[PDB]
């Protein structure tokens, strides 16, 4: 049992092939027979996930649940995970907070990232800062010690709706001003040396500006900046890598894999992970979901994609409601969803469709006029906009031709 | 997984001798989970069935009527106003809505363009989506401004839109039109919180309670050890 | 006339294929558009559709404006219009300007307007010959002369003033071209009232004959001057041209042709 | 001949001064020529004189490779010439290969092995319809044809050894222009067999009228075929060409003039 | 007396035009009749320096004796130039040297710069870095203690014959490496730390080396990188405006003041000012200097920038023998110094005169195929050598072809 | 000022009670400076005339003769050999001078062109130059190379060129060839610098003495000690 866990590893630790990584878990398969509390943690992270066994959700899920009955935290976070997408199992978020907590509690830190980002943006929960902030600690604290050691493994981040040395220096530097080498400690002038290390795009001072604001140093304690200062460091750990296994799985024709890698970082609290896990529910091409479940599932990852600051998730929540996919259609819902992309992001295409809604009278009361300022205000914003509101604004005045000869 | 994400949840740890509540939210006897920590720690944790219907919260208000909240802030004229890209709405709370921008001369005019909307000579609260939420208002409703060529030389007309939070300075969220010349101005105060048909709405708790069975205590071994620790950090 | 509605047909079932291909990817009004916009294919189609709709209103155009064509400019037409066509191509391409669906429509305006003026001139050089022509072909062509001449003064004017608020660009090409095509039309003017007067009169003029050599001299020191004006600006100012010295040697040869033809008879 | 002598001092006094007016401001050798090749007026000096140095080369040659213009083939090579060179300067300055006075002399080169090739089409035209022609003019005329096909063969050659090794490049569309020279040295050859055949009879031949229609059949295709590989190459790769359409029409009329006319007749 | 001088600095101080900083030195040039001796250090270095008070070098000589006979750090300074570049007055380095130890014992900063740099390029002097070390010791201490005030002014560097926040944080890190704040000392990690920093281009870095490179810490005490590392701070004093200086001189005409004013950065030891004072007297458009006394002073300033290393100072030194410029004509001297400019500094040029030499049997023996390889070198060394070898390589193979007829 | 980089000079304080050398350079009693410090010290500093002509350094050698101070450089047989662009010459001291370029093959051979330009089977020093400078040598020319075929097939010949250094580790500055297939090596050696007319030549130092005025000291006031503060430095 345990001597067949040690070959597996070693092949996949020593050969990166693709056929050899799946001749390795042949071994840890044939463990997961045994009941090796080490052997199945690692091949029902592969029967549920795929790109490595054979995907099959029902497989996993009954031996899912021998893991809780043993206590495991890589048991008790993924089966909360399929009651929170609904995934194979009707849908519950009453226990897939439960299943989270436990996990949370086992020491699991995908269960305290969830946890964290549930706390953080008021999903399933009350939006409590001081709950976000102790669930977001413990994941910055296990990421923070491990990229001294790995040197930061640096993953791409993809969007599937837009395409289908000399600061290092300074971290030491800024940590002696607040700490105190030589010098008296000023938290005043310390704060505007540390929080220009973060500039440089390194995240280890991303780390230290968080802990200057929770605690109340040198700047004033605010909820706001404690966790979004956390979040971007919990957003780079070890499971960074998983959209690499997701998007490879979108390319290689998987597309069933690309939105079961891609629901546990959606649930995880990204935003490239959540537009990216609902634009392919968007185009049905998930199978385990079904027909009637694709869009309101895709409705509530690209509600999250737009509340974390996403222009097309603003845009593609206003269609949503504009043709009635997944709910009652709502001009005046939709309406909002359209403005409110038009003026926080400046979304060029988001002031066209608001010109629609002003010249044909679709949500509020029709007005020509005032139809002529958004595609005129589309123009100036982007350069791709001077032809589809030239267009729009010669059909424009055709109308209001039209109507001062009837008159 | 219909709009599930406001539906809140907390878990807590009644222990042994608990009775769930007969009021509130309901309760089923088999909607029950079997739970193991990593210290091999056996729990039974219940859940309420989550429908938290109706708006049986026993709604009474002896207090004023909503028009005396805002007249402190008539009397006081502490009015501010809000900046854009272009232009500047100062909306005079109880005088006045005035919408201006300065042209800079080069080096000793100042000009100003500026514009009038508006000057100061039902069992059910009335809502409007907010960011496509439901939060009932206080209309205050108001026109006579400069005259609108658009209109025919019609004067403007606008709305005061009145909607309580609790850190709010009197600013704007934002300033919006629902026609040519007559617009619509949202205000922050937090007079109307007070006030149970005006307050900001939230949704009630469904409360998963969880009992200990024999073998495990109170709360769990991995528990207690974490809010204590946030608590030294605070 | 069937083979101009089959090319018609045939151009437009491309563009309604290449709109329902965009169609059917980008669902909506302003992604379809944009996405015609930055395919190079789709822009493609969009130009040829857009080519056969300028070439049949040239042919209504010369429909309503010359009864018939005598089949003698036809070809006059099809070489001048290569040499234009390629001349455009060059400055197009050698300014940098950068391949724009907004000046390549203003090019072929350029080209349209040019192809016009070369059939009234040989419109009116005929009418020194046709001795049965009746108050149609008069007034049909002093509206040529007109509708002309007013267009270049309004492009002129809309070029000079583009290259004093500006700065240097493109559009002072346009309206120097515009200006030779002034004095294009101002030629076939001289060439109309002096043979107008001709026939009016039953009985030929030698004093008719000294004013059109006299006036071809004119113009065609207007000509050559408003060349080597253009010659010393972009050498100046941008690049070389590489083009325009085409019209130049003719315009030598017109300033040739006129000057030294008059100096050997005067 | 006086006013090629003057034309050739006056370009020559300007090389002399500008070589001057460098050779006193850098003193030396090697300072002196990378001032010329970085200075654009001396380039430009230097670029009139190459020029009529291979303008007296190409006169020279045709002096001694025809005994006498008819002109009737001068202007004929005064169109062609000026529509070559537009082509060629659109081809330059379209596929951004940035002036070098080493590819600008390759170009001429063509320009200038393209007129002899028409030189030579209108020789053999009018040797068609020549009854006294000395052996003198079959001799040049021949050594003409070999010295052109070989040239072709070998720059066909060299370009599709540089095409195979290098990359898609300017050699590419060298090779193929010289391939379409080619075809055209092979039409008067065959043109050429069958009008010396007819000569050597005193007898008119039914058959060499319908040999001479096939090979002009035959060399059409063969042209169609080149121009339109040469458009599924540059839509392909780099960028539209925006030129060699002129020819192209021209070659399918030509296959249109001898297709059609041999379908009507046979 | 000193009423007057308060007026001058009020105005030049407050004003920056040109008439006003002239009607500045009119109270200056009146006070300096007086005898108040800061009055004459500052028209002394306009009398006689140009782009100020009119350029007259006999109206200064006189004043700076009375200069010297009181003891003046500024004047000791400058009356050793006069003598040191022959300036109006018979030249001698007997008592140059002489004039400018006082100078340097005086307390003055530019006779330290040029007794240093004379015994670092062994110029009147051996070469001893030892002592090369002490003079531009004392030079850095006082020009890096006002560069932390005044910010370090950065002055362009131009040459005649060519035309006509992260970092900073560093420094004190890698202060504190070798010293030791928080942590024991290592001289060797430190090292690398701190030489980093200089790579930035910051002149502060270039300091702390010198004084790493001087006492044997860390690396051991070289004399080459002594030095080196101490001329660069030097060479970026308050006196590296005085290119500006001496270069508007040049473009407004007064040729004669960009003679003066560019010989004495010449005699401090620069490379940039001592090509460009040497190219003024290469076309004899000085004037002080007498029309025979032109080409052996061109060619003493010709000479310090080559071996400063300078590429086109080394085919001009070998120019200077090729013709006969100053020195009887010397084909195998010339030699040697366009080949210096081939193997060291691959300059373009100086392969092809060396195919020349090679090629017409100059200075050494003929020989028609060696000088071959050198004008194909030139073609590999640069892209301009592509045309003037081509036709030297034509009119190669044509001797080569005629004189094989004739056999 | 004609090639006045190559005087050295020095400075000297001798005090009150001096004479001036009769032997080396000459002096004269006219070209003197008073002289003032900044503290106000009056020095009278004599210089002498710069001339320092003719080689009477009394030179006399009873050592060996030029070629035995090579011998055991010979049988040593520790040679070096330099680096380039591309090529590598390999002089051997002694034994031949070896020009080869190895030819890295793909993964497994390594190609090797190799040439030969050598094999070991007067009152006036002569003087090359070096550097523009001059440097009396020691020539060691040999012939028996490899033959060369623009030559017409004769065998390369090479002279070993020999100038001392005090800290050479047997090293060479530059390899040259005055024609084709002929070519010249130098070798830095500390061997010939004990000898007096093969060392490195080096111009005598003409002395400028201090004699101190009365009111002032043997040294100025400024002098020795800032000399030894950065005798701190040391
Ligand atoms: C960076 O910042 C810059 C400035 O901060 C931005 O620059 C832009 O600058 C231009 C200046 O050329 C601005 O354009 C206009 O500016 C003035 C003001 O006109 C504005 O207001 C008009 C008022 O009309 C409405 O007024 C009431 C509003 O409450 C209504 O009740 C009423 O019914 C009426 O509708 C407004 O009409 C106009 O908007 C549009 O109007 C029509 C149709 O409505 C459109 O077709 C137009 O295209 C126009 O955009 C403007 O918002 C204007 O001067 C006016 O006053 C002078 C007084 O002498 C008159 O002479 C003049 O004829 C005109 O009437 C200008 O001429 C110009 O039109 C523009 O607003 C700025 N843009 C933004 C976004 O602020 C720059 O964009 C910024 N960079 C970015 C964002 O990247
Ligand atoms: C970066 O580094 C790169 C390499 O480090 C540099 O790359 C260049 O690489 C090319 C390779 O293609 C090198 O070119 C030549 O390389 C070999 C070797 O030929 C050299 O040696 C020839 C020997 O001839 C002399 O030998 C004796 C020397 O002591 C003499 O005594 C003798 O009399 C004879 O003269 C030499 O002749 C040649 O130099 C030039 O020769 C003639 C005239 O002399 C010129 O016209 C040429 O232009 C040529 O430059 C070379 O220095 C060569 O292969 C030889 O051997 C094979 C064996 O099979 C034969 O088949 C082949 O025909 C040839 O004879 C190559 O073919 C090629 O010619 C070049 O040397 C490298 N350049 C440098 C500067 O090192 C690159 O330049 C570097 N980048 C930079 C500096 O920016
Ligand atoms: C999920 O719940 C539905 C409705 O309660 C039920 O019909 C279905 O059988 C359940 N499935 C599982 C796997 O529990
Ligand atoms: C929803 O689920 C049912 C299964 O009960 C299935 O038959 C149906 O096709 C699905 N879709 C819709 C639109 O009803
Ligand atoms: C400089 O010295 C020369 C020669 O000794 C002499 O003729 C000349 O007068 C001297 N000039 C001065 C100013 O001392
Ligand atoms: C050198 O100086 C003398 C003055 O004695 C002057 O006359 C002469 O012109 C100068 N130049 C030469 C080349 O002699």
């Amino acid at each position: 049992a345990e001597m067949m866990y040690q070959t597996g590893m070693k092949i996949l630790n020593g050969s990166n092939k693709k056929s050899q990584k799946r001749e390795a878990y042949r071994y840890l398969q044939k463990a997961a027979s045994m009941n090796h509390t080490k052997a199945l943690e690692r091949v029902s992270y592969a029967l549920l996930f795929g790109d490595y066994l054979p995907q099959n959700i029902q497989a996993a899920r009954e031996m899912f649940e021998k893991l809780t009955e043993e206590g495991s935290p890589k048991g008790q976070t993924a089966l909360g995970f399929l009651y929170a997408s609904g995934l194979g199992v009707n849908s519950s978020q009453a226990k897939a907070l439960v299943y989270y907590t436990f996990g949370a509690l086992g020491g699991n830190l995908i269960a305290h990232m969830v946890l964290g980002y549930r706390y953080w943006a008021g999903i399933g929960v009350l939006q409590s800062c001081e709950s976000a902030l102790t669930h977001y600690r413990l994941v910055a604290n296990h990421v923070a010690s491990d990229i001294s050691l790995t040197g930061g493994s640096v993953v791409q981040r993809i969007r599937l709706p837009d395409e289908v040395g000399w600061v290092d220096g300074q971290l030491q530097l800024g940590s002696m001003y607040y700490n105190g080498i030589g010098v008296k400690r000023d938290y005043k002038q310390a704060l505007k040396y540390f929080n220009l290390a973060s500039q440089g795009g390194h995240i280890l001072a991303f780390y230290n500006l968080a802990q200057m604001h929770a605690s109340g140093t040198g700047v004033m304690r605010s909820c706001h900046t404690a966790v979004e200062l956390f979040k971007n460091v919990c957003e780079r750990g070890r499971w960074s890598e998983r959209l690499m296994t997701a998007y490879n799985s979108y390319k290689d024709g998987d597309y069933n894999a690309a939105v079961i890698q891609y629901l546990l970082l959606a649930e995880q609290g990204y935003e490239v992970a959540q537009s990216n896990a609902a634009f392919i529910l968007d185009q049905r091409e998930a199978s385990i979901v079904g027909e009637n479940e694709t869009y309101p599932r895709a409705l509530l990852h690209w509600n999250r994609a737009a509340s974390q600051g996403y222009t097309v998730a603003r845009i593609k929540l206003g269609d949503y409601h504009f043709y009635g996919f997944g709910t009652d259609v709502d001009y005046e819902t939709a309406f909002i969803h359209y403005r409110l992309a038009s003026e926080q992001q400046h979304s060029a295409q988001a002031m066209f469709n608001l010109g629609y809604m002003h010249e044909k009278g679709l949500g509020i009361k029709q007005d020509i006029h005032l139809a002529k300022r958004f595609y005129d205000m589309a123009a100036e914003a982007s350069p791709d906009a001077q032809v589809p509101v030239f267009l729009a604004l010669c059909k424009l005045g055709v109308v209001y031709f039209l109507q001062y000869i009837r008159e | 997984p219909q709009l599930s994400d406001d539906i809140p949840f907390r878990v807590n740890w009644p222990g042994t001798e608990f009775s769930l509540p007969t009021t509130g939210v309901l309760y089923k006897e088999d909607n029950y989970v079997i739970m193991t920590t990593a210290h091999k720690e056996k729990y039974k944790c219940i859940l309420p069935l989550v429908t938290s219907g109706d708006e049986e919260e026993e709604k009474d208000y002896k207090g004023p009527n909503p028009r005396e909240l805002l007249e402190p802030l008539f009397k006081q004229s502490s009015c501010s106003y809000r900046i854009e890209s272009y232009w500047t709405y100062e909306v005079c709370h109880g005088k006045h809505i005035r919408q201006y921008h300065e042209e800079k001369e080069t080096g000793q005019k100042i000009n100003i363009h500026e514009y009038y909307l508006g000057n100061m000579l039902s069992n059910e609260i009335p809502t409007k989506n907010i960011e496509g939420q439901m939060t009932p208002y206080y209309p205050v409703g108001m026109g006579n401004g400069t005259p609108c060529s658009l209109k025919q030389n019609r004067p403007r007309s606008s709305t005061v839109m009145y909607i309580c939070h609790p850190e709010s300075k009197h600013e704007i969220l934002s300033v919006a039109e629902v026609t040519t010349c007559e617009y619509e101005v949202v205000i922050l105060t937090p007079l109307l919180c007070s006030h149970p048909k005006y307050r900001f709405r939230a949704s009630p708790v469904n409360d998963i309670f969880c009992q200990s069975l024999p073998g495990s205590p109170f709360k769990p071994l991995t528990l207690r050890q974490l809010e204590q620790q946030e608590e030294i950090l605070r | 006339m069937f083979r101009t509605a089959v090319m018609m047909a045939a151009s437009l079932a491309l563009t309604g294929a290449v709109v329902a291909h965009a169609y059917y990817l980008k669902h909506q009004f302003y992604p379809t558009v944009v996405y015609l916009t930055k395919s190079s294919p789709s822009m493609a189609v969009l130009y040829i559709q857009a080519f056969v709709l300028v070439f049949l209103l040239g042919k209504v155009m010369g429909k309503v404006f010359f009864g018939q064509l005598r089949a003698a400019e036809m070809e006059h037409l099809l070489e001048r219009s290569w040499y234009a066509v390629t001349e455009t191509c060059l400055a197009f391409t050698v300014f940098r300007d950068d391949f724009s669906p907004r000046f390549v429509a203003l090019f072929t305006l350029l080209l349209f307007l040019k192809c016009f003026h070369w059939l009234a001139e040989d419109r009116v050089d005929f009418m020194e010959r046709s001795p049965n022509i009746s108050w149609l072909f008069h007034c049909r062509i002093v509206s040529l002369m007109f509708l002309l001449g007013i267009l270049d003064f309004l492009f002129v004017s809309h070029a000079y003033h583009s290259i004093l608020t500006r700065g240097a660009s493109v559009q002072l090409v346009f309206g120097f071209e515009y200006a030779i095509l002034m004095t294009m039309v101002l030629t076939i003017f001289i060439k109309y009232v002096l043979h107008s007067v001709d026939l009016q009169s039953e009985n030929p003029w030698d004093n008719k004959a000294v004013y059109m050599l006299y006036t071809e001299l004119f113009t065609g020191f207007i000509k050559v001057l408003l060349y080597m004006a253009f010659m010393t600006i972009m050498i100046k100012v941008h690049t070389f041209p590489l083009f325009a010295i085409r019209p130049m040697y003719l315009a030598m040869r017109q300033f040739k042709k006129a000057v030294t033809d008059a100096i050997m008879s005067r």
